[PDB]
């Protein structure tokens, strides 16, 4: 591996990825990490790791699921911002830019959601509470089956250890998947992936000398992703059973 | 569905 006008230009590609992340998210994962080990004065969140702190702390499915679904809506304005500013996007068809973004929005919500987890729980009311694993999985059938599933992602994920830096391009070459249903230019989105790739490539190489095969279990985790966003259309079928009005809001923040 | 497909062309405009 040389350094020459390539490389520079795959860094000035990464460059330009992390510029358009930062001013695309306000939620970094630093800030998430942040807030989880106690440095933000700011937010020291209220731990609801049971009944009685949950009260303390202030088909219902498919509510709580029109719920979430309606506030992901800044999540999807904000990742398809993020879109329009990778190389060659806007120059796609419409239609493909839409697809691409109908489909891989759920992934990076999922990805972004692992940046405010740990192994004990997760960031809920922007950064104001934090819900615990094993509360969730305590619920009744079926929304204590609800979140397991993206712990054991989250898991999994987060010992890996990526930054933003690296998160950026990855959430690039997610929204430029090449295998999404109905997409009409197969071509010109593998053409942008080939170039994203090889900038996750050098990217991986530069930042994380502990583990040389970091580029092939990070994307092994977008066959993960694709899992957990698949898996909610069978969770559909399984629901076909009341809950506290306090862990339906909550849960109207997941996802 | 169409829900989310018009807030992103609303986005992407
Ligand atoms: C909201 C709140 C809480 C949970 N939960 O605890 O499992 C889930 C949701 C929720 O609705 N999540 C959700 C997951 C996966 C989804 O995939 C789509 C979707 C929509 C349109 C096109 C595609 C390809 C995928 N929407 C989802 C919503």
């Amino acid at each position: 591996m040389q350094l020459n006008p390539e490389s520079a230009d795959l860094r000035a590609l990464a460059k330009h990825l992390y510029d358009s992340y930062i001013k695309s998210f306000p939620l970094t994962k630093a800030k998430a990490r942040a807030i989880l080990t106690g440095k933000t004065t700011d937010k020291s969140p209220f731990v609801i790791y049971d009944m009685n702190s949950l009260m303390m702390g202030e088909e219902v499915a498919i509510r709580i699921f029109q719920g979430c679904q309606f506030r992901s809506v800044e999540a999807v304005q904000e990742i398809t911002e993020y879109a329009k500013s990778i190389p060659g996007f806007v120059n796609l068809d419409l239609n493909d830019q839409v697809t691409l973004l109908k489909y891989g929005v759920h992934e990076i919500i999922y990805t972004m959601l692992a940046s405010l987890m740990n192994k004990d729980g997760v960031l809920i009311s922007e950064g104001q509470g934090f819900m615990t694993r094993e509360f969730l999985k305590s619920l009744r059938k079926p929304f204590g089956d609800f979140m397991e599933p993206k712990f054991e992602f989250a898991v999994k994920f987060n010992a890996l250890e990526l930054d933003d830096s690296d998160l950026a391009i990855f959430i690039a070459v997610i929204i430029l998947s090449g295998d999404r249903p109905g997409l009409l230019n197969v071509k010109p989105i593998e053409d942008i992936q080939d170039n994203l790739l090889q900038a996750l490539e050098l990217q991986l190489k530069l930042n994380h000398p502990e583990s040389s095969q970091l580029f092939a279990k990070l994307l092994q985790k977008m066959t993960d992703l694709r899992q957990i966003v698949t898996e909610h259309v069978q969770l559909l079928q399984v629901i076909k059973m009341s809950l506290h009005p306090l862990l339906q809001e909550i849960y109207k923040d997941l996802y | 569905n169409m829900g989310l497909e018009a807030i992103i062309r609303k986005a992407l405009m």
